[PDB]
């Protein structure tokens, strides 16, 4: 974990922005948000 | 025997999946871009694999790569391959990557590499060990020059692809089911030069309603749509005129201005054709149902899960 | 008559289907009617 | 449904018209009813 | 702006993404920070 922590905020940021890509701000909200929770888990 | 083509499609042609976009561009657009960073121990790569469900543009994205490529991009399916006789079934594998390297710097493709692999057991025996032998020898072996050309692998059945081919396609890349905002874009490509009647939220409706399509769907809605509205005029009795004189379209039986016709019966240009607007399309998506399988996306999940 | 009323249900329920290619159900519902009570007159 | 209950009510006076080129009276006043029923369940 | 709120949005999710391949977690917390609070102003 840690090395994997930080690659599952990207993988989180990056699905968020996917998300944007049909204006779904509620996924984006969220994912975009379990991911800085996880960096401030860090 | 042997086909080539400078191809049309471009990175922006391409909708979706820009994962593979940016990794066929680093490995076929930074041997273009930057050449002299691949010396001594960096090498380029030699094999990459695309899989998937059928129909999600790998070999129009190979076609990208050639566009983008400038070089002789050859491109095969299996028919070129099967064993007709006994022995063009595997000196043309051996004409193929000589005349390849004949062709060099180049980018050779081969579609659904599925129909040349599964050494497992002794099905298949005689074309599966001798073509299958000469394309992991000739592909890399004793003195084959592996740099050079490059080799795109494409297949709808990859665990069936033996672990040998597999370790020889040594970058693979799958290719899921696209989202909402690509099959928009895919949608507004695809209506082209046609004046269409809808705008660019109606076709995130139509995106939304089509969850779950391939590349090859969207082309066949679309063409259906580009049958619909003449599919109107070809149909039924009753024109009326509207409005630089005389203009008449198709109408329901009894109408303002109703007049009982043929389009037969109507004269040169002074037709005018139903807008295109989207019952047509609602109607062609009541049509068509999704052609993939949903326990093939689990077996892709699988080996993806797993390989990717 | 009857070798045509036979022929006019058809030039009926033609002109319905037409009709329903606009949508149109008021026109529809009455020549797919006007055609019905004509194929019991037979 | 709908734009397609709306399709397989022609597809039904299709059928319709077909059957009076045998003069089969009994088909005909079926499918024009199944068909009509349909426009009224629209 | 909104359509290009929701694309500044992905702008700093997308550098928060490329500043974890540093590690560099304050930039990270601080651009996945700005995003989130505008996707809250839309
Ligand atoms: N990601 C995509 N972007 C743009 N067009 C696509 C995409 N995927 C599929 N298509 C369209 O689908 C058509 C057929 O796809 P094809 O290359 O046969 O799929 P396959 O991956 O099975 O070879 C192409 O003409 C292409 O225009």
């Amino acid at each position: 974990d840690r090395a994997s922590k930080i690659e599952q905020i990207q993988k989180l940021a990056k699905y968020a922005i996917s998300a944007l890509n049909y204006e779904d701000l509620p996924t984006a909200k969220d994912e975009l948000t379990k991911a800085l929770d996880l960096l401030n888990s860090i | 025997a042997i086909l080539s083509e400078k191809p049309n499609v471009k990175w922006e042609d391409v909708a979706g999946l820009e994962g593979a976009k940016e990794a066929l561009k680093e490995a076929v657009i930074l041997p273009v871009k930057f050449p002299h960073l691949f010396k001594g121990n960096r090498k380029p790569t030699s094999g990459i694999l695309l899989y998937g469900p059928p129909g999600t543009g790998k070999s129009y994205l190979a076609k990208a790569v050639a566009t983008e490529a400038n070089s002789t991009f050859f491109s095969v399916s299996s028919s070129d391959l099967v064993s007709k006789w006994m022995g063009e079934s595997e000196k043309l594998v051996k004409q193929l990557f000589a005349m390849a390297r004949e062709n060099k710097p180049s980018i050779i493709f081969i579609d659904e590499v599925d129909a040349l692999t599964g050494t497992r057991g002794e099905g298949e025996s005689e074309a599966s060990r001798r073509i299958k032998t000469e394309l992991l020898v000739q592909m890399n072996g004793v003195g084959n020059d592996s740099q050079g050309v490059l080799v795109l692998g494409a297949t709808n059945i990859p665990w069936q692809l033996d672990s040998a081919i597999r370790r020889r396609f040594e970058r693979r890349i799958y290719i899921p089911l696209p989202d909402l905002a690509a099959r928009t874009t895919m949608f507004e490509i695809n209506v082209g030069d046609t004046p269409c009647v809808l705008t660019k939220e109606d076709y995130r409706t139509l995106g939304a309603m089509t969850e779950g399509y391939s590349g090859s769907d969207i082309a066949v809605v679309v063409k259906d749509a580009l049958m619909q509205p003449i599919r109107k005029i070809q149909s039924a009795t009753h024109f009326k005129d509207v409005s630089e004189t005389r203009k008449l379209t198709p109408c329901s039986p009894g109408d303002d201005g109703a007049i009982e016709m043929s389009w037969t019966d109507i004269e040169a240009d002074e037709l005018k054709e139903p807008d295109l607007t989207i019952k047509d399309f609602l109607k062609a998506i009541k049509s068509t149902r999704p052609t993939v399988n949903e326990d093939d996306l689990l077996k892709q999940e699988q080996f993806t899960r797993d390989f990717g």
